[PDB]
């Protein structure tokens, strides 16, 4: 009996001027059946404004969940009904995940929201809290096949071309869907359906994406 | 284990046990500092020549560290309690940090322990 | 007397006069006033004034989980203690049941709590009292505790300094609860409030504190902003 | 309970400690003992109390580690106690449980002023920690 | 991950380049190897990332605290006899990090290598990491004391952007700070292919 | 293995009122001799010899606490300690660490001085002990000890004769060791007087 | 045992030389890491094993010779009594939950009459400590990789009342033995000695 | 002692979870008329595949708090997700204890008119949906109830559930090894759960091409 | 003087003076009232309020313990509950460690060694109110009550409180072998109102529990509509 | 006096134990503490036992975090604790979160080591008696400008001007005058070191006073040297 298991799954970021595009396939499998189609533990949300996205361990993210949750309410407590903003949070998963760095969590985070000049901020962690921030970033099963077309298209590198405009909310939740399109053609772990958090200061808007049941 | 509150409050703001312990160092040997430009004397009252002690000299002015020297006026015993304590304390600093223990630092020590002694219960 | 130096000593009439000194520090608190309708609970707390350009805050009114919240008064240090106590039991509970705990569940464990200070001798009771406003699938709950750790379940309460005019306000308003509105509860709450200050303070945003709790309603606190909509217009016609 | 507790290591107006000065007062009736240190070695001799007649001693082999008023701490230390003879042997066994643990770390004979600082610290404990008396005991070390 | 450091007349040059491989796939090209401990002392980044981050995180606490209670800064022998310190206590703990304390306190700069199993050693002269075989070839070679501050930079800039070009574990931008008596600055950040066409044009 | 690591051989044989307690002098690092002239023997008293077998540092700490053990029971108890008692206690002191085992093997001789009876010990490194008539023998060239003592020792020997004879079953043992040689170290205990010898050995 | 630490004992002196090797696996740190640590004005250890261990333990032998001259008024520790102590602390680390110190050991030192009531060392003192707490007192002793191509070298040339260029020399021909026939380069070796004047750091053999 | 198959369905009314009354002991068919299905509180069953033992202590443990609270407090009874929810939590603990509850669940409940279907394994995965399965019923009935729910979405009756739960049952008989012709049907409805008496599902075996000359090697 | 102060000391005639302070306490509560019917047993208090806007239930005195066991509190309620939480502990150990509900003479003789551990430690002091165990268990309807000093006595009718005496008096007009729950409740709630007095506790609430055969031997409160109104 | 235990209430309802050690920071030396929109302003009386004394060896002001300031009143050996348990849980808060820690959660923190005290051994060790230490926290976070006040009880509260010490009913009094909700950093100086001067025994030196400012703009605190002492005297 091991106590660690992997239940796939794929996770995506992108960070825009003013809102941040979150991404996570609905599905669940177990040892080789298919638990459920439609799992919506994989994102989470920590404050109006701040999500975290786990891959891996179903029961670990859980887990992670809800420490992350009642830490944030014991900051609010603490500080006059002060939310936590993007990086304390950030910094807070990664000092989280670090204590348990002798029996880790079986999970794969990323915490992303907006920051003080309401710019989208992506962070990537580690098994073990190691946190990293970039503007984009793919996490699960099915990171190697889209994190590449993501650098193709946003860095625009050996392109000797003029930059595109930066983009809009529509044009990177088309090339999100775009990339888990692809992926779910390829990776045999990932895809059912894509749940999408587009998140501005004007709240949160939430979006469901079709994709092949084989 | 005994750990009855000693030091307590009176109804006029006073701690009893300090003010009583404060006069007990009332009674004991005058010492006197004095920093100059280049040298710190130390001076201490060298109670009397009894005829009866030691011929060997025994210095009443405790080497703490190679740099830092304490003198005391109270209890002789829990004035060697405290250097005993200073003395480990300047040897534990200087084999966590590899720099020797600044004067300020060390007296901040023994002052941080005297406090600590009227606010521990049993003592 | 040479019976109430200590918590664990009988009085020879069968009294405990530790636990009634507890009692009588919470009789000098500020006051504060707890009102129960059909679906919503609201309190409301007294603060200080300021002294005509100094204004100073202290922290009564806590919110324990989305459900509950409650107001102190007495010795503010144990109305801090019991509530970060009663906020890791409803955030372990809400851990374990994924739901928020039942208010009667809870005012058990907080008479528990008060009563395991009573009894031994290296302890002291908790100088404060409590009033707990929550909801729960059981509909609105009012609770009152004690230092002794009795806890009574009310439909209209107040305690603190000057509060039995409150109390007797109240008694004449308290069985038409059930169909007052949210609105007319607050000014109720108010009412009884303003009957609890002294005789040349009127009750206005600076010095209260409106707490509000419901079926759909998470335990609100309102203060110096969102209390306009109470205070702004009121007053006190006799 | 705490109303009958005599606060022993406690500070009194004077900035003096009952429990020592008792303890001083009760040395003092102690059989006398008297120490002289010479250049060619150092002499003790002490009081014993009157013989009776119906007294015995003990038949020990090797009569030089314990007498009736002087005892032996290690091959190279003595001592001579005055006061409270019973408190007086759980420090004598404190300081050759001490001296021979300087000889089991160091394999040196430990020195004479090292092993009556290391017992003073053990008198002067009882006297701000504990709760209870102080040792009734007075040494002279050889 | 390719990390050098080293002494000369006018101070202490750090160098870093900024890639993190997961082994054979790339985690990221913008990973950030200097760890600006303070103001006035840096780290380096070597091995596990998460120990290093958070240890070294640890230190400038520690250092912040040493600052708050005497006073006074840190010296660079406490600092990195802070961190030596903490990493023997954890030599069994199964730790992975190799990093470098440099810093200009009051005796001058000073430059300590620290390992993950409580080892704290004091050159002139270090690399770390998998690329550091490349590096010491390059850097060996070219270093004496007398560099001017430009010539410095250039040398370690050099040797990292060598290291980048021959290991597979190393590459993307080559980072260089300074270390001097009024602190530290961030000598430059380039594009190691930019480093490349530099010194091999045509 | 651990115990072999030190080398080193000790033996003890029995003679009328008296015995002769014996030991290599070789001390080495599994192969290669660190010292040619240490020898393994201790004195507790004027009745007392023991030896210690094993890794060495083992040897040093249980001599350290022996000495230890032995000089707080003379403290305590005006007396010295006789053989069987120490044997006891040292039986004791091995079994308490009897999942934690120091790794020396104790070679006990002792007289009664007002006697004259003889009481040799030999325990395991758990303490389990053995009191023969005749002699015990530990280390690394055990055997060899073993086969010699067999084939040379006899009840009634002199001090002189059992000399003679210890010596040349431990010259003849260490012989066939490589752990074990460089001359040797013995001890003629009698109920009169204690006499200390140094053998002539192989430089090998 | 990758680094040769070598020590002699002669009639006037003890000279020690510790290799400054300091490696990763296979690549060579640094060769000049002094790896003779003074403990008192006339003792020294020159210890061979990885840097951390070596440090902890020689500063927490120092640390504790220091803390025991404050609380005895300055009275410094006989070279015996040291030794043992060392011995004790290594010997109780191979028991102990931490583990062993992965060092090894060449205790040197020169013992003078603390007053006038000493009776006893007045000459030099050596000794060879093992990592599991064995303890030696030897003429000559050596660690690491090289030691026994020195000792036997030793054996053949070491005399009792060697002077100190003589004992110089011998130094100079055991490193130069040690570099000769070792594959790991030892290039520099970190002579010291000790002499009733103390601690001498000698530059000429190396 | 172990549990075979576990399964259940929700239909348009209520939950159903069928599952055979046989502990075995490896490979030894060792009991035939245990039951298996255990009522939790008033409104919910519980059936689980893998170790008995851990399955009997985590649910006494899950009844002992349901009835002690609605005893002890004057509260309402816990409702079947703060239920699952209680248990789910308690196999992670053990789990995180590394002394797991060696058991995969299937949990079954309605109250007031809100149904609950969920899954939770031994390490602590928890899932929910409309047709749960643990054991070789995950690889065997599973897709066949996905088959049946997905060919109406409005909704399975009750007749319709059981029918294609009969079907799954019958071939789980088939391909299953350690399994007996002998099941027991626990019905979650809004008046509370109802646990059916054991039945048996009718089989067939006289294919033509099951004969004995047909399947000979000769 | 001084020996009076605590639990664990004497007095000169071989008194705990201590405990009989808490019995005084509880001499001061309001009034309960237990009677054991042969197949059942019912248990009433009398509720005292010192407000009228109390909400219906407050300051509940009859905790059920187990399944066919509960508990009364006369004095002071706090203790009562922690009393309660321990017997609450005890008959859950039973379920659990023998796989048995806890007969009511063992969980009184439980409750009574864990009331009397209170009276002998200085640094405690003893519960200031009484226990009424009512259990149906396998050894039939019983009925105990537990003393702050911690000695149990079974009964057959039992009176607590205040008006404890002229409670006793009307329990002895009883006869208890044809004595039925289902008249029993009446008869304890009518004894409840007449031996009250109505000038000095104006707000009072009669709280009537009950369990025997028609309960399924389940430790319930009594329905609403089955006390008389006075 | 042990004849009441430390745990004890009086009569009226109040712990004997912490209005004895509220009447402790009335034999103290006197501390200021003043709000502005520009900033927050902490002043201090030295009242040095001697004239030889280092007065830099006294600072009745220390630095808990570059954001946040605390002057104590009473004995200051008892408060040199709660300064060292207040920088532990700053550092300890930006080491967690990677931000600076709020005033409001600092004097939490400093109430929540205060409060811990009593006699009962048990499982922890408490302390023997209350602080006899009134703090004054200053500091500048989201919220601007903030002031906060500590008491022996444990109980914190934000405050617009409050002055603690022997001199603080004459210190309150001048403040409900001469004092308004927009004063600039200057005006809230000069009125600090006039309520200095109306409550010192002594005469007012540049070296007998300590001042500090935590500025609203630049967000960090700044010591005063006594010639900027001097230069506010000299206005
Ligand atoms: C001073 C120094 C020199 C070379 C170092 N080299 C490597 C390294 O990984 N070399 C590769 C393997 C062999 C050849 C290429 C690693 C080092 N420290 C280190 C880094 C991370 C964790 C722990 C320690 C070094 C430190």
């Amino acid at each position: 009996w091991s106590p660690y298991q992997d239940n796939g799954g794929t996770t995506a970021a992108i960070a825009g001027k003013d809102f941040v595009i979150l991404a996570g396939d609905t599905r669940l499998n177990g040892d080789f059946c298919l638990h459920s189609r439609h799992d919506q533990s994989k994102i989470f949300q920590l404050t109006p404004y701040t999500y975290m996205a786990s891959n891996g361990m179903q029961a670990d993210r859980l887990q992670l969940q809800q420490m992350l949750k009642y830490r944030v309410k014991w900051y609010k407590y603490n500080n006059g009904g002060k939310v936590p903003s993007t990086k304390a949070i950030a910094q807070l998963m990664s000092t989280m995940l670090y204590h348990r760095r002798f029996f880790p969590y079986y999970t794969f985070n990323m915490v992303v929201g907006l920051d003080e000049e309401g710019h989208g901020v992506c962070y990537s962690y580690d098994a073990v809290g190691s946190t990293e921030p970039f503007l984009y970033g793919t996490r699960g099963s099915a990171a190697s096949f889209v994190e590449p077309l993501l650098d193709c298209l946003i860095n625009r590198q050996h392109m000797t071309s003029q930059a595109p405009p930066e983009m809009t909310k529509e044009e990177t939740l088309a090339m999100l869907k775009n990339a888990f399109t692809g992926a779910a053609e390829r990776d045999i772990y990932t895809g059912d359906s894509v749940s999408f958090f587009i998140i501005t200061k004007d709240g949160v808007q939430q979006e469901s994406f079709e994709l092949r049941k084989d | 284990s005994y750990d009855r509150a000693i030091t307590v409050f009176s109804p006029d703001g006073h701690l009893f046990q300090v003010e009583y312990a404060q006069e007990a160092v009332k009674k004991g040997l005058a010492a006197v500092g004095v920093l100059g430009s280049d040298s710190v004397v130390i001076a201490v009252e060298k109670k009397s020549a009894v005829k009866l002690q030691d011929s060997r000299t025994i210095r009443k002015i405790y080497k703490v560290d190679a740099n830092i020297y304490l003198a005391f006026a109270g209890l002789s015993a829990d004035a060697r309690v405290l250097i005993n304590k200073a003395q480990l304390e300047c040897q534990r600093f200087s084999l966590n940090y590899e720099d020797t223990m600044d004067v300020d630092m060390l007296v901040r020590y023994v002052a941080g322990v005297q406090q600590k002694s009227t606010q521990s219960g049993g003592s | 007397n040479e019976y109430d130096s200590d918590i664990t000593t009988w009085s020879p009439t069968g009294r405990l006069f530790q636990i009634e000194y507890a009692n009588e520090a919470v009789n000098n608190g500020s006051a504060t006033v707890g009102v129960k309708g059909k679906n919503f609970v609201v309190l409301a707390a007294l603060k200080r004034s300021p002294v005509a350009e100094l204004s100073s805050y202290q922290e009564k009114v806590f919110e324990i989980d989305e459900h509950v919240g409650m107001s102190i008064s007495g010795l503010v240090a144990d109305g801090r203690v019991l509530a970060r106590y009663l906020r890791t039991e409803c955030m372990n509970y809400r851990y374990m049941y994924s739901n928020g705990m039942p208010m009667n569940q809870m005012a058990d464990m907080i008479g528990e709590k008060h009563q395991r200070h009573i009894q031994c001798s290296g302890k002291r009771p908790f100088g404060v009292g409590l009033l707990l406003a929550g909801y729960d699938r059981q509909g609105p709950h009012l609770y009152q505790t004690v230092p002794s750790g009795d806890v009574y379940d009310y439909k209209a309460t107040a305690m603190g300094v000057r509060s039995q005019a409150s109390r007797t306000y109240l008694e004449r308003h308290f069985e038409h609860f059930s169909d007052c509105t949210l609105d007319e509860l607050v000014t109720h709450a108010l009412k009884a409030l303003a009957s609890a200050t002294s005789e040349g303070i009127e009750l206005n945003v600076k010095n209260t504190t409106i707490a509000i709790v419901g079926k759909d309603t998470p335990f609100t606190i309102f203060e110096e902003e969102s209390a306009r909509k109470y205070l702004d217009g009121f007053k006190m016609r006799p | 309970s705490h109303r009958y507790d005599s606060r022993t290591t406690t500070f009194s107006p004077e900035g003096r400690l009952y429990q020592v000065e008792y303890a001083v007062e009760a040395i003092q009736q102690a059989g006398t003992v008297i120490g002289v240190c010479t250049k060619d070695g150092v002499v003790l001799a002490g009081e014993k109390m009157v013989p009776h007649p119906l007294f015995d001693s003990e038949s020990m082999q090797d009569k030089n580690t314990s007498g009736e008023k002087m005892y032996k701490i290690a091959e190279h230390i003595g001592c001579s106690v005055a006061g409270v003879t019973s408190d007086a042997y759980a420090l004598l066994n404190y300081a050759r449980l001490s001296a021979l643990r300087h000889q089991y770390t160091f394999q040196e004979p430990m020195a004479i002023e090292d092993l009556c600082r290391i017992l003073c610290d053990e008198k002067q404990l009882y006297t701000q920690y504990g709760g209870v008396r102080p040792y009734g005991v007075s040494f002279l070390l050889v | 991950t390719t990390t050098l450091a080293f002494r000369f007349n006018g101070g202490i040059i750090v160098a870093v380049d900024s890639r993190a491989s997961t082994g054979q796939y790339i985690a990221s090209q913008t990973v950030m190897k200097v760890l600006e401990i303070n103001d006035y002392l840096l780290g380096t980044l070597a091995g596990g990332a998460a120990d290093c981050q958070y240890w070294e995180r640890v230190l400038g606490m520690e250092c912040r605290l040493w600052e708050l209670r005497n006073g006074s800064r840190i010296t660079v022998a406490a600092a990195s006899k802070i961190l030596a310190n903490i990493t023997y206590a954890y030599r069994n703990h199964g730790l992975s990090m190799g990093t470098m304390v440099a810093g200009w306190d009051q005796f001058g700069p000073s430059l300590y290598y620290v390992d993950d199993k409580g080892s704290r050693v004091k050159q002139d002269l270090f690399s770390v990491g998998s690329g550091s075989i490349y590096a010491y070839g390059v850097l060996d070679t070219g270093y004496r004391k007398d560099l001017s501050v430009e010539d410095a930079c250039d040398l370690a800039r050099r040797s990292i952007f060598h290291a980048t070009y021959r290991d597979g574990a190393s590459g993307g931008i080559v980072t260089v700070y300074h270390v001097h008596e009024k602190g530290w600055t961030k000598i430059s950040r380039d594009d190691q292919t930019k480093l490349y066409h530099r010194y091999f044009p045509s | 293995s651990i115990m072999a690591y030190s080398g080193g051989s000790v033996m003890a044989m029995a003679g009328k009122e008296c015995f002769v307690i014996i030991s290599d002098n070789r001390l080495g690092e599994q192969l290669k001799t660190i010292s040619t002239e240490v020898p393994k023997l201790h004195v507790v008293n004027d009745s007392i010899v023991y030896g210690l077998t094993g890794l060495r540092t083992d040897q040093q700490t249980f001599a350290n606490k022996v000495q230890f053990r032995t000089e707080m029971y003379k403290l305590r108890e005006e007396r010295d300690i006789t053989g069987k008692a120490f044997a006891a206690m040292i039986t004791s002191m091995l079994y308490e660490a009897r999942f934690g085992p120091w790794f020396v093997e104790p070679v006990i001789g002792s007289i009664d001085k007002s006697t004259g009876e003889v009481y040799l010990c030999a325990t395991d490194l758990i303490g389990a002990p053995c009191e023969p008539e005749d002699y015990v023998c530990a280390g690394t060239a055990a055997e060899s000890l073993h086969g010699m003592c067999e084939a040379l020792w006899r009840p009634g020997m002199s001090p002189e004769e059992l000399f003679e004879i210890a010596a040349q079953a431990m010259l003849s043992a260490c012989d066939r060791d490589s752990l074990s040689g460089y001359g040797a170290v013995a001890m003629i205990v009698t109920k009169d007087k204690v006499t200390t010898r140094l053998i002539k050995g192989r430089k090998d | 045992m990758a680094e040769t630490a070598i020590a002699f004992r002669c009639k006037d002196y003890v000279m020690v030389a510790a290799a400054g090797l300091n490696a990763f696996y296979y690549i060579k740190i640094t060769d000049a890491e002094d790896k003779i640590t003074q403990l008192d004005t006339h003792q020294l250890v020159a210890c061979t094993g990885e840097n951390g261990p070596r440090v902890n333990f020689t500063e927490y032998i120092k640390c504790n010779l220091a803390l025991n001259r404050m609380r005895q008024h300055g009275r410094h520790s006989s070279c015996e009594s040291t030794a043992n102590f060392m011995r004790n602390c290594l010997a109780s680390a191979i028991r102990s939950r931490e583990g062993a110190y992965q060092v090894n050991c060449l205790f040197a030192g020169y013992d003078t009459p603390v007053s006038e009531d000493d009776d006893g060392v007045v000459g030099p003192q050596l000794f060879y400590m093992d990592y599991l707490g064995t303890l030696q007192a030897v003429p000559y002793g050596c660690h690491g990789y090289g030691a026994c191509f020195v000792t036997a070298l030793l054996d053949r040339l070491w005399r009792p009342d060697l002077s100190q260029q003589e004992g110089l020399e011998l130094m100079q021909k055991c490193c130069d033995e040690v570099k000769r026939r070792v594959i790991i380069s030892n290039s520099y070796f970190f002579v010291k000695a000790v002499t009733k004047n103390g601690v001498e750091v000698i530059t000429a053999v190396h | 002692a172990s549990g075979g198959s576990v399964i259940a369905i929700k239909y348009k009314g209520g939950v159903l979870m069928a599952a055979d009354t046989l502990l075995s002991y490896g490979s030894l068919a060792k009991w035939p008329n245990i039951p298996r299905i255990r009522l939790l509180g008033s409104h919910s069953a519980v059936c689980a595949t893998g170790s008995y033992a851990d399955f009997q202590m985590m649910a006494k443990q899950v009844e002992d708090n349901i009835e002690r609270q609605k005893m002890y407090h004057n509260v309402d009874e816990l409702s079947p997700s703060e239920v699952f929810s209680y248990l789910h939590r308690s196999i992670y603990q053990k789990r995180c204890d590394f002394d797991p509850c060696l058991c995969q669940m299937v949990f079954i409940g309605v109250r007031d008119g809100e149904t609950f279907l969920a899954g939770v394994d031994d390490v602590g995965t928890r899932w929910e949906d409309d047709c749960i399965a643990t054991g070789y019923g995950a690889y065997i009935a599973l897709p066949l109830l996905r088959q049946a729910l997905e060919k109406n979405p409005d909704g399975l009756s009750r007749g319709e559930a059981m029918r294609i739960l009969t079907d799954c049952l019958r071939v789980l008989f088939y391909r299953e090894c350690r399994a007996i012709n002998k099941f027991q049907v626990a019905d979650a409805a809004s008046d509370g759960v109802r646990i059916s008496e054991p039945f048996d599902v009718e089989t067939h075996w006289e294919y033509e091409g099951y004969c004995f000359e047909k399947t000979a090697i000769i | 003087s001084g020996h009076d102060q605590s639990t664990d000391v004497f007095s000169a005639e071989g008194r705990v003076f201590q405990v009989e302070y808490a019995g005084k306490a509880v001499d001061n509560s309001s009034t309960a009232v237990a009677a054991c019917c042969k197949d059942g047993v019912v248990v009433a208090v009398e509720k005292v309020h010192t407000s009228r806007m109390l909400e219906k239930g407050s300051n509940n005195r009859i905790h059920a313990v187990d399944r066919q066991a509960g508990i009364c509190i006369c004095g002071l309620l706090p203790d009562g509950r922690a009393i309660v939480s321990r017997a609450r502990q005890e008959a859950e150990n039973s379920r659990d460690i023998f796989a048995t509900p806890i007969r009511g003479s063992v969980l009184a003789n439980r409750v009574g060694e864990f009331m009397h551990a209170y009276t002998t430690h200085f640094a405690y002091r003893p519960f200031g109110c009484s226990a009424i165990i009512a259990s149906y268990a396998d050894d039939g309807p019983q009925l105990f009550v537990s003393d702050p000093s911690g000695t149990v006595a079974g009964y057959y009718g039992v009176a607590l409180g205040k008006a404890k005496t002229v409670a006793k008096s009307e329990l002895e007009k009883l006869d208890f072998s044809s004595l039925t729950c289902d008249e029993a409740v009446g008869k304890l709630a009518s004894i409840l109102h007449e031996v009250h007095d109505k000038q000095k506790d104006k707000l009072y609430e009669v709280e009537v529990a009950w369990v025997c055969d028609k309960s399924d031997r389940k430790f319930v409160h009594v329905p609403a509509d089955m006390v008389p109104a006075e | 006096e042990y004849d009441r235990g430390v745990n004890t209430f009086s009569p009226e309802g109040r712990i004997f134990q912490i209005e004895y050690a509220v009447e402790a920071i009335k034999l103290g030396s006197t501390s200021l503490g003043i709000r502005t929109p520009e900033g927050v302003v902490l002043a201090a009386e030295k009242r040095v036992p001697s004239t030889l004394v280092v007065p830099s060896s006294m600072s009745k002001i220390m630095e808990v975090d570059s954001h946040i300031a605390a002057v104590m009143s009473g004995m200051v050996a008892d408060a040199r604790i709660l300064v060292e348990h207040a920088r532990v849980e700053s550092q300890n808060h930006r080491f967690t979160y990677n931000e600076p820690m709020s005033v409001e959660s600092c004097t939490l923190a400093t109430c929540d080591l205060s409060i811990q005290f009593g006699e009962s051994g048990g499982r922890r060790k408490l302390m023997s008696r209350p602080f006899g230490v009134s703090l004054l926290i200053a500091g500048v976070d989201e919220k601007g400008p903030q002031l906060w006040q500590t008491d022996p009880s444990g109980t914190h509260t934000r405050y617009d001007a409050q002055a603690i010490g022997g001199g603080a009913e004459a210190a309150q009094s001048v403040f409900t005058e001469r004092y308004h909700r927009n004063m600039t950093l200057e005006e809230g100086e000069t009125l600090a070191v006039d309520i200095l001067k109306q409550v010192m025994e002594d005469q007012l030196s540049p070296e007998n006073i300590e001042v500090a400012v935590v500025r609203a703009d630049d967000g960090k605190l700044h010591m005063y040297t006594p010639t900027e002492i001097k230069a506010i005297m000299s206005r």
